[PDB]
RNA sequence: AAAAAA
């Protein structure tokens, strides 16, 4: 199995370019992403309600925006 | 970087050309000026309808993209204030991928950008100067720049780029960076090596494009 | 836009009384700003009949006029028959060259690159 | 030939004043002189040639158009397909009267000049020229076919008598014949044979373009239809 | 679509203390109406009812299998309204009312439609509103009743999956019935018309379950002009307006 | 999908003392914004609702204005789209008498609720006095006209919206819970409205 | 306009040079460079993150 | 000026106490001067079945970005 | 935006069609010579006939099957005609009349006929199978979008190979193009459409009418009816597809079946032929390039 | 199952020349539409209502010279006995009936003398069994009489299916995914067809054979709604 | 509350139907419902065969109002632009109130907006069937101080006067087109026709201020009386109001005149009435 | 949403 990662973000109050906004914002989170683990007894397959695991992302290759 | 293009293919458009470059083939088409929509009217300048079409599948979010992208490049090109209140259709559709249409649409965009310039003097509009885009991309192993590269050398390339410069004079002059697209791990040095070879590669498919419309549009004369 | 027999336009701000403005604030790419209409007849005083609408008005220049009737609920029909009315701020081109300032009330000129366009030029 | 490309120096000296004309284009900040279109630059006068298939208004241009719609003030006819309409006038007529209109219906082609043409106001047409004798061949067209070719051949056509296309054709059948300045192209002739040979012609002599081919083709196209 | 003249006439007539309706019913007289059931071989359940402004509402009952443990709803209402989007805004809002109207914890007992301990019957309501001059809620609701009353589904064999080849099993259920009401002035109507929605200060609808008033019950605004505010004593009557007068209906729409 | 980028279609989702915050007019995007925060036990609720208007509508004859409310899920998605288009038709219920709709002829008010956070340790039921709350306050920012303040309250699943002082009512929200709580909903949420209504006030006087 | 996306390692990823109004000078890619890397070493350690 | 609260939408948001219907992995509110991002990061599981620093080994999230301008209608170009 | 056409036009054009001609000079039976032109990779396929451009474009992407039909495979085709073929066309529309004529005529020709096999397209059942889509782009418009558009597709798909796929437990995994050669799809017949034009002229009034076969693109504004027929050289009827327009005898409906087989008969012929001047044309290059080694 | 006996019967004992129930209703919705009908052909129930001539929606829309024909057909869901979880209201299907049945009835109806105006018809499907083209062509006939609206002549639909050798007039559902039909539709009492579909395959060497049984059906099915609509005129011109 | 639960289910006048020949001789003058070809005469309508002088047609069994010149009718205002009015009067096609039309008294919308109802008559006709409507008379106006009721426009038939005064103090307004006005009576409908053998105020939106519930009442019988011919097809006339309102005064209760069984009986009353005392 | 006679 493997991980897919899902985002959703909302822009409030816009006045110029929200690209470099999003990212920023997009990257602060993705700095702190908490994947829970999964078990399973066609199977489907059930995530814990308790136990995680911090995603282990390149801090080397993280980068900012500006314009 | 042998290419090869051809100009007025199609007929019941006021301009058309035909690019190609290695594998990646992209025709485009260019109406204009006709009369524009309700919503897309201009009062003092020209308005721009530019669509781009990919070889497989239906235009999604990556196609607005190339849309943005070109938008950019043929808006300087064209004198808008010709040609008030009116319209110019130019649709950009992709015949080969000519890559790995997944990771990478950057040489797709330089071809779209070569075959739009191209519809565009077919078309007879007003153009304040010329243009030439180019795909670049450097290895992460060679770590060497290599103009117009082919499939293969882009997957294990490190990162990719995209240059489109205006040109006046002969051809030759440089008046200003129309576009400067980059993807992937590269650091400054990188960044001016590119234009060193880019400047150089991007002025000799700029007299190579020259040649091309003098054996077309010359004997329609 | 420009027509023929009249000019079209769209209401920007207001003139307040006793110079102070009150700007309408809306969004010019979809068409919800107030739109107004300039008649020929409504031009300037001097000759009703015969007024070149070319020669007086330009695609994106700022006129200051007065509003005569509201009439239906779409346009408003404005007039610069005074001289305290016309054409205030233009460039040259249709907006691609210079800046343009009024001198004469029907000649407009810029001091930059010497090019004189033909408008309705109000009293400073 | 001298061949020319946007944004390349002008050759012309801006000493000596040179009038302007299609092609060149005079920046309204910078005031230099540049060319905006791809072709040859024609200095007897100063104007550039180039391929167009769409035709813009301007002045003293003789065009066919067709009426798109009837108005109460003018008349609204499209000069080619996708284009801005044009107004056309009821007293741009010979013979023009106040409470009588011209007789024209939605679809009648009509052979006009352009009187003013202005880049940020709708054009206008007038059915009678500004004066030559009021009858150039202005006013309706009745029957006959007309032909869509590109704005190179139709100026050629109808300004240079060295053209050899109506020279050949005149040979071939006689004809009456119109052509306009926006790409098309009138010809009438007695029986429906020799309209549908002339074409033919048109439609295979702008497709290749050539001086020489003329005699060529309308030698086989007419021994065609027999 | 009236005139003001008409407004402020029907407005005067409604809102006065011997309020006259327009057609001259008594504040909780129903307006004649036509009920046909069992029109439909390929579905389990079928109803059409026809009102008096020509209003008309087809619903039908169709069923299948599956595990009540993991769906916990047996009952889902579809709503289409004719020349109307299924995205519409009153069309997703009398979809998502008519949902809470008839739910499984709500006025419909869920072990009705219990089979067995593992497999159950999930009903899917349909609803195609031919005509509507107004506010179909109430005429649906009749329309979904009459349709639940007369219904035949595929008869079981063993206990606690098969089924019976020709018997079938008659579904008895007590279906919830919705009324809407209309507030003008300081007075309560029941039925209201197509011309009394449009001048009526508020609205109320209002449910009915097992001979009580029971939950959704919402206060609409039947117009969007002269709607106004109204004392909490209109409620407490509107209630009990309900509450006595559902016997009758009841009763009638029971033959 | 041509319009979004929702990823692999194979793929499947994850399988597993009342308090006030107030704040208005912190968008510059609209004409009236406000922000409604509320802790109570272990169930929190926090929107925005941002008002566009009154805008004029081109050929509009209408003598009278034109409210549209839209709710929104901003983070969680829990609702459903047609749960939130009832609550709407719900809301502009409400508005439809607060607002002074003869002060706009020709115009429209177009009213966006954003739900952002709503943690939970019917049910839509609770956010209800929470949205007419956060409309209320953003009207009153962006300039229009209401004849009354509107509040609400939620006591056992059941809403009621009050104005003029609770003596009369601009509507009701019933939905599950139990019978013969006519009188006691209608004495508890008139005590939720009374202090909502305080609430709001004090936050248009003091920014 | 301008579009830089500068790393604290000193690399960059995304560059975005769309010149429609004027010039673009080399010198000005450098002073965008530059503010571009302060821009995003500020961005990096601020919240402690 | 940049101002930002992470991990406060997120069901990880507190230790001892954890959101059993929140499904937010990660989460962001960002205000610089007048606008406001609000991000949220959501998960899924894929089987899959198919057979160093390229392009190949390194993956992306899939961004739903909603601006509002208060109109409603379908995505803009710009989103 | 809609195509203006004159009155001298429309009165010349029907005139001609009274005296059996044409402009570009061609009979009522004759159908537009087609030139089919295959692109580097396998799939890709351009047809032109006279002044009308086309391009088809197959591709093929690992999926799962329909709940359904869990035996069977999945086929989509996309017709969405861009402002390139004329501004006549808007950019993005679906809703058009004839053009989800033309999407639907297609369709009917290639899955209600059993030309592709979909069954061989399923890799597991009810689990994973192969997705074939053909993208149609319409370059120039001349007319003939239905005929045009039914050869692109059929060329196309014959000489379109999918990588070979091997089912290892319930993993599935895929072959590379240089270790093996891709397994071509399975074709049972070959399907053709031809498109006919009605016209009813005045004058010269009891018993007239005129039937033309691929009409061009001013002939195509000036007919009265439409009719689409799909035969191949089965000796059988693929689809035929009338709606409305000039009304018409059953024996002058049969009458163009068989106008029509002669034709789908010719050209059949010359894709299978091309196909094989194709096929071959890739075997010699690859005994070449392997002798210089 | 056994679709044709060889004793001459079917799964319902029809022949291969009977064609099932045929009932038609006028004027059953007088209070919805300008003109309405109840096809119940067989298993298959059909509402058509057809509101017009009227003045259009917005000026949009308006044709000077002739009228505006707008059709919409309706698929319920609980049509057939399987309901579809999704509507099939922007199908490709539908968007193809619904234009095919506009251009059938465009050249039928006169809409020269109704100008300016829009006839607009709704189409609701409440159960579908074979042939649903032919019956809503059937529906359509009708609702326009009804309405009072001009036409040249009737409109009658048919299909017709093909097992083995031997033909089959007005297929169900279950004969139609067994075999290839042919939907017809016949202007008045020639033998000119307004409407000629096929879908599945069929020998060209046997066509004619299956369109001369088509036309003929066809006739008879217009004779019922002759019949069924003089039956209705004779009721109400009694008075 | 009334229902009806049914289960299981859901000098000769020749009828004829579209595509039929009615007949074969091209002397006839070809009229409405017939269409032209090779000297014979086809029918494109289901209805009765009309022959009257030169003139042969077919009559609909069913179609809209058809408008001509004079026939009094009552409309509502659909739309307002330029210098016109266009107004609704159950038609085709929108009839139209230019402004030279109207009363102007010493912004259209200060005067006749959307939803305005009025009587107006048919001054002439355009060549697409479209009515001219007229409003310049003491007798017609902006309609006010009562309600409106529809009947099918087949059940009004033409007549010297439309406007007819009952008891009760209410009048009626019998549109051709089948849209039906009653009111209070006023000055003018008291004396109208009398005088004859013997001005801001007509556009305004208010009622009259004193409106008394004998009048209300009567307003809303007189309507469901209408509504109840029209439910049995019997065509409304000025006597058969007044009968079907006297007839309806058996019940007590104006509600009881809603029901089914409750209309026929009043139909079916002045029908064998008017059989009875008519023969 | 102009139109016809003189
Ligand atoms: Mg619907």
């Amino acid at each position: 199995w493997s991980y897919v990662l899902y985002a959703k973000i909302v822009v409030l109050s816009r006045t110029g370019p929200v690209f470099d906004l999003c990212w920023n914002s997009l990257m602060y989170a993705l700095q702190s992403v908490k994947l829970p683990r999964a078990f399973i007894d066609t199977y489907e397959i059930i995530c814990d309600q308790t136990k995680s695991v911090p995603l282990m992302i390149n801090a080397k290759n993280i980068a900012f925006a500006s314009n | 970087m042998s290419v090869q293009a051809e100009i007025g293919i199609l007929d019941h458009v006021d301009g058309s050309s035909e690019f190609v470059s290695q594998d990646t083939k992209v025709i485009c088409s260019v109406t204009g000026p006709i009369e524009p929509k309700a919503r897309q009217e201009l009062p003092t300048q020209l308005a721009l309808e530019i669509i781009v079409r990919p070889a497989k599948g239906v235009a999604t979010t990556r196609e607005k993209v190339l849309e943005d992208k070109l938008r950019a490049v043929l808006t300087p090109l064209i004198t808008r204030h010709c040609y008030p209140r009116q319209l110019c259709q130019i649709t950009c559709q992709i015949l080969e991928s000519g890559e790995d249409e997944a990771e990478f649409s950057l040489r797709e965009l330089s071809c779209c950008i070569n075959a739009a310039f191209l519809a565009l003097v077919d078309a007879g509009i007003a153009l304040n100067s010329m243009c030439a885009s180019i795909p670049i991309a450097i290895i992460k192993d060679t770590s060497d720049i290599i103009v117009d590269p082919t499939a293969e050398q882009l997957k294990i390339s490190l990162s990719v780029h995209t240059l489109a410069l205006e040109f006046v004079n002969g051809g030759k002059v440089v008046k200003n960076v129309l576009l400067l697209d980059s993807n992937g791990d590269f650091n400054e040095d990188q960044l001016f090596s590119l234009l060193e070879l880019g400047e150089q590669k991007c002025q000799e498919l700029v007299t190579n494009i020259r040649r091309i419309i003098q054996d077309n549009i010359s004997p329609r004369l | 836009r420009l027509s023929l027999q009249r000019a079209n336009v769209e209401i920007l701000a207001v003139e307040d009384k006793p110079a102070t403005f009150s700007v309408s604030q809306a969004s010019s790419d979809l068409g919800e700003t107030f739109r107004g209409i300039i008649r020929s007849q409504d031009v300037r005083s001097t000759d009703r009949d015969r007024v070149k609408v070319i020669e007086c008005f330009k695609p994106g220049d700022i006129v200051r006029a007065q509003v005569l009737s509201l009439g239906d609920g779409t346009n408003y029909y404005l007039t610069t028959a005074r001289n305290d009315l016309g054409v205030v701020f233009a460039r040259a081109a249709n907006g691609a060259g210079g800046l343009m300032y009024a001198t004469d009330w029907q000649m407009m000129t810029s001091p930059v690159t010497g090019a004189t366009e033909k408008r309705k030029c109000a009293k400073p | 030939s001298t061949f020319i490309f946007p944004g390349d120096s002008f050759p012309v000296d801006p000493t000596t004043p040179v009038k302007l004309g299609p092609g060149i284009y005079c920046d309204p900040n910078t005031q230099e002189i540049r060319p905006v279109n791809t072709g040859v630059l024609h200095v007897s006068t100063a104007y550039i040639d180039y391929s167009s298939k769409r035709y813009i208004p301007s002045v003293n241009d003789f065009v066919i158009g067709v009426i798109i719609g009837t108005f109460s003030d003018s008349y609204k006819v499209s000069l080619q397909n996708f284009s801005s309409s044009v107004s056309l006038s009821y007293m741009a007529f010979p013979n023009a009267s106040k409470k009588n209109r011209p007789t024209l219906q939605v679809g009648d082609l009509v052979y006009a000049r352009v009187c003013t043409a202005e880049k940020e106001l709708e054009a206008e047409i007038e059915c009678f020229d500004s004066t030559t004798g009021r009858d150039a061949g202005f006013g309706i067209l009745e029957d006959g076919m007309i032909i869509d070719v590109n704005l190179n051949f139709a100026r050629q056509l109808l300004f240079n008598n060295d053209f050899p296309l109506l020279k050949v054709l005149a040979a071939h059948t006689k004809f009456e014949v119109a052509i306009g300045l926006n790409g098309k192209i009138w010809v009438k002739c007695e029986e429906l044979s020799n309209t549908l040979a002339c074409y033919r012609t048109i439609m295979e002599c702008c497709q290749k373009n050539d001086t020489a081919a003329f005699k060529d083709i309308a030698k086989r196209q007419f021994k065609e239809i027999l | 679509s009236l005139s003001v003249a008409e407004k402020s006439y029907l407005y005067d007539s409604l809102a006065s203390t011997p309020s006259i309706r327009p057609d001259g019913r008594l504040p909780h007289q129903f307006r004649p109406i036509e009920i046909f059931t069992d029109f439909l071989p390929s579905s389990n359940g079928s109803s059409r009812i026809i009102a008096s402004d020509g209003s008309e509402c087809i619903v039908s009952i169709k069923s299948k299998v599956v595990d009540h443990h993991v769906e916990n709803e047996l009952l889902q209402v579809d709503v289409d309204i004719a020349g109307q989007r299924d995205d519409a805004l009153v069309v997703e809002t009398i979809t998502s009312l008519l949902n809470k109207v008839l739910k499984s914890g709500s006025g419909v007992d869920s072990s009705k439609l219990q089979l067995t301990k593992k497999y159950s019957f999930k009903i899917f309501v349909d609803v195609l509103v031919i005509s509507s001059h107004s506010h179909p809620v109430s005429l649906i609701s009749f329309a979904i009743y009459s349709a639940l009353n007369s219904t035949y589904l595929p008869k079981l064999i063993s206990a606690f999956p098969t089924f019976h080849d020709y018997d079938m099993v008659k579904l008895d259920i007590n279906p919830p019935l919705v009324f809407i009401l209309a507030v003008v002035g300081n007075n309560m109507l029941l039925d209201p018309a197509a011309n009394e929605s449009e001048v009526a200060n508020n609205g109320l609808i209002i449910s009915w379950s097992n001979g009580k008033i029971t939950s959704p019950i919402r206060s609409v605004a039947l117009n969007d002009s002269n709607v106004k505010s109204f004392k909490p004593h209109l409620l407490k009557q509107g209630l009990a307006m309900v509450e006595k007068y559902a016997p009758d209906v009841v009763r009638s729409l029971e033959n | 999908d041509r319009r979004r980028l929702l990823g692999p279609a194979a793929a499947k989702p994850m399988a597993f003392e009342q308090e006030l915050s107030l704040h208005t007019g912190f968008i510059e995007n609209c004409n009236g914004s406000a922000l409604v925060e509320a802790r109570s036990l272990g169930h929190q609720t926090s929107l925005i609702t941002a008002v566009y208007g009154p805008r004029s509508i081109r050929g509009s004859f209408t003598s009278q204005g034109t409210i549209s409310i839209q709710l929104k899920n901003g983070l969680l998605e829990k609702y459903n789209t047609n749960e939130l288009k009832e609550v709407s038709s719900f809301l502009m219920g409400i508005f439809n008498s607060v607002v002074n709709l003869s002060r706009y002829p020709k115009s429209g008010i177009d009213i966006f609720v954003y739900l952002t956070y709503d943690k939970d340790l019917s049910q839509i039921s609770s956010l209800i006095p929470h949205c007419i709350t956060s409309i209320t306050l953003a009207l009153a920012d962006a300039g229009i006209e209401l004849v009354d303040m509107a509040g609400a309250g939620e006591a056992n699943g059941t809403v009621v919206s009050f104005i003029k002082n609770g003596e009369e009512i601009v509507g009701f929200w019933k939905d599950d819970g139990d019978d013969e709580d006519l009188l006691e909903c209608l004495d508890r949420c008139k005590e939720q409205y009374n202090r909502y209504r305080d609430l709001m006030i004090s936050c248009l006087m003091n920014q | 306009t301008i579009s830089i996306l500068a790393a604290p390692s000193g690399n960059y990823k995304q560059l975005t040079l769309v010149g429609g109004g004027a010039k673009i000078t080399p010198e000005m890619i450098k002073r965008s460079l530059l503010l571009s890397r302060v821009r995003a070493d500020d961005l990096s350690t601020r919240f402690n993150i | 000026d940049v101002a930002i609260e992470n991990n406060t939408l997120s069901r990880y948001a507190d230790a001892g106490n954890i959101d059993t219907k929140n499904n937010i992995l990660g989460s962001n509110v960002l205000k610089s001067g007048k606008t406001i991002v609000i991000t949220s990061i959501t998960g899924g599981i894929i089987e899959e079945t198919s057979a160093e620093d390229i392009i190949a080994n390194y993956a992306s999230v899939y961004p739903v970005v909603e601006v509002e301008r208060g109109r409603v209608g379908a995505c803009t170009d710009e989103e | 935006k809609d195509i203006e056409i004159s009155a001298s036009e429309s009165k010349f054009i029907l005139e001609a069609l009274r005296q059996n001609y044409r402009l570009d000079g061609r009979s009522f039976d004759q159908f537009r010579d087609v030139e089919i032109t295959f692109g580097k990779e396998f799939g890709d396929v351009s047809v032109k006939m006279g002044n009308t451009k086309v391009h088809c474009r197959i591709s093929c992407q690992i999926a799962q099957p329909y709940e359904d039909r869990p035996f069977e495979g999945l086929f989509v085709i996309s017709t969405e005609i861009s402002p390139m073929a004329g501004s006549q066309f808007e950019n993005g529309n679906i809703t058009g009349e004839d053009e989800v004529l033309c999407s639907r005529i297609i369709e009917k020709s290639v899955r209600r006929s059993g030309a592709l096999d979909v069954e061989g397209l399923c890799i597991v059942a009810g689990s994973k199978c192969w997705a074939v889509r053909a993208d149609v782009h319409f370059l120039d418009c001349d007319g003939g979008f239905i005929d045009a558009s039914c050869i692109a597709v059929m060329a196309g798909l014959m000489h379109f190979k999918k990588p070979d796929i091997t089912v290892h437990g319930e993993q599935i995994i895929v072959h590379p193009v240089n270790e093996r050669e891709p397994v071509p799809l399975g074709i049972l017949h070959i399907p053709i459409c031809v498109t006919f034009s009605f016209f009813n002229p005045q004058d010269t009034e009891t018993n007239s009418e005129i039937s033309i076969i691929d009409a061009t693109l001013k002939e195509e504004l000036l007919r009265d009816g439409v009719l689409t027929v799909t035969l191949n050289k089965n000796r059988e009827v693929v689809q035929v597809s009338k709606a409305g327009g000039l009304p018409m005898d059953a024996l002058t409906l049969m009458k163009c079946c068989h106008e029509a087989y002669s034709i789908i008969e010719k050209i059949t012929d010359q894709i299978l032929q091309l196909l094989k001047e194709d096929s071959e044309k890739r075997n010699k290059y690859a005994a070449m390039l392997t002798s210089e080694n | 199952l056994e679709i044709y006996s060889p004793e001459g019967l079917r799964l319902d004992g029809r022949r291969w020349n009977e064609l099932r129930r045929f009932e038609s209703s006028i004027n059953t919705h007088p209070h919805a539409a300008d003109g309405s009908s109840y096809m119940e052909q067989g298993n298959n129930k059909i509402i058509t209502l057809v509101k017009g001539p009227k003045e259009p929606r917005l000026k949009s829309q308006m044709d000077t010279s002739k009228a505006l024909l707008n059709v919409s057909v309706n698929i319920t869901k609980f049509s057939k006995f399987e309901r579809s979880k999704s509507s099939h209201k922007n199908e490709r299907r539908v968007l193809e009936i619904q234009t095919s049945l506009v251009r059938m009835f465009e050249k039928n109806v006169m809409l020269n003398i109704y100008p300016r105006t829009v006839i607009d018809i709704e189409i609701h499907v409440l159960e579908q069994d074979g042939g649903i083209m032919g019956s809503l062509i059937n529906g359509i006939t009708l609702a326009l009489i009804d309405a009072g609206i001009s036409m040249f002549d009737y409109i009658s639909g048919i299909s017709v299916g093909l097992y083995d050798t031997t033909p089959l007039l007005d297929t169900n559902s279950l004969e139609e995914n067994a075999m290839s039909t042919v939907t017809l539709g016949v202007v008045g009492k020639s033998e000119k067809l307004s409407l000629l579909l096929v879908e599945d395959k069929i020998p060209l060497d046997r066509l004619e054979n299956v369109l001369a049984i088509g036309i003929a059906g066809a006739h008879r099915v217009r004779d019922l709604m002759d019949e069924e609509l003089r039956k209705h005129a004779q009721k109400r011109v009694s008075n | 509350i009334t229902i009806t639960k049914r289960n299981g289910a859901f000098s000769d006048s020749q009828i004829v139907t579209p595509g039929e020949l009615v007949t074969d001789d091209p002397i006839w003058m070809r009229g409405h419902g017939t269409y032209f070809l090779d000297n014979m005469t086809y029918s494109s309508v289901a209805g009765t065969v009309s022959r009257v002088n030169r003139l042969l047609s077919v009559i609909p069994l069913k179609g809209r109002y058809a408008p001509e010149t004079g026939d009094h009718v009552v409309g509502r205002i659909a739309e307002v632009g330029n210098k016109r009015w266009k107004v609704d009067i159950g038609g085709k096609q929108h009839a139209v109130l230019m402004l030279g039309s109207v009363n102007l008294p010493g912004q259209m919308r200060s005067f006749l907006k959307e939803g305005d109802l009025l009587n107006a008559e048919v001054q002439s006709l355009f060549q697409d069937g479209s009515a001219s409507l007229h409003t310049r008379s003491l007798k017609y106006g902006k309609l006010r101080n009562g309600m409106f009721c529809q009947v099918p426009s087949s059940l009004i038939v033409r007549a010297k006067n439309h406007t007819h005064n009952l008891p009760g103090n209410i009048t009626v307004v019998l549109g051709v087109n089948g849209y039906i006005w009653l009111r209070k009576t006023s000055q003018m409908d008291l004396a109208r026709d009398t005088p004859s053998a013997n001005s801001w105020q007509i556009y305004s939106d208010e009622n009259d201020p004193s409106i008394s519930n004998n009048i209300r009442q009567a307003i809303c019988r007189y309507a469901n009386v209408i509504k109840a011919l029209a439910f049995c097809e019997i065509g409304i006339t000025q006597q058969r109001i007044v009968s079907a309102y006297e007839a309806s005064m058996v019940y007590s209760n104006v509600g009881e005149l809603i029901e089914k069984n409750v209309m026929e009986s009043i139909g079916s009353d002045i029908l064998t009435a008017e059989k009875m005392r008519g023969n």
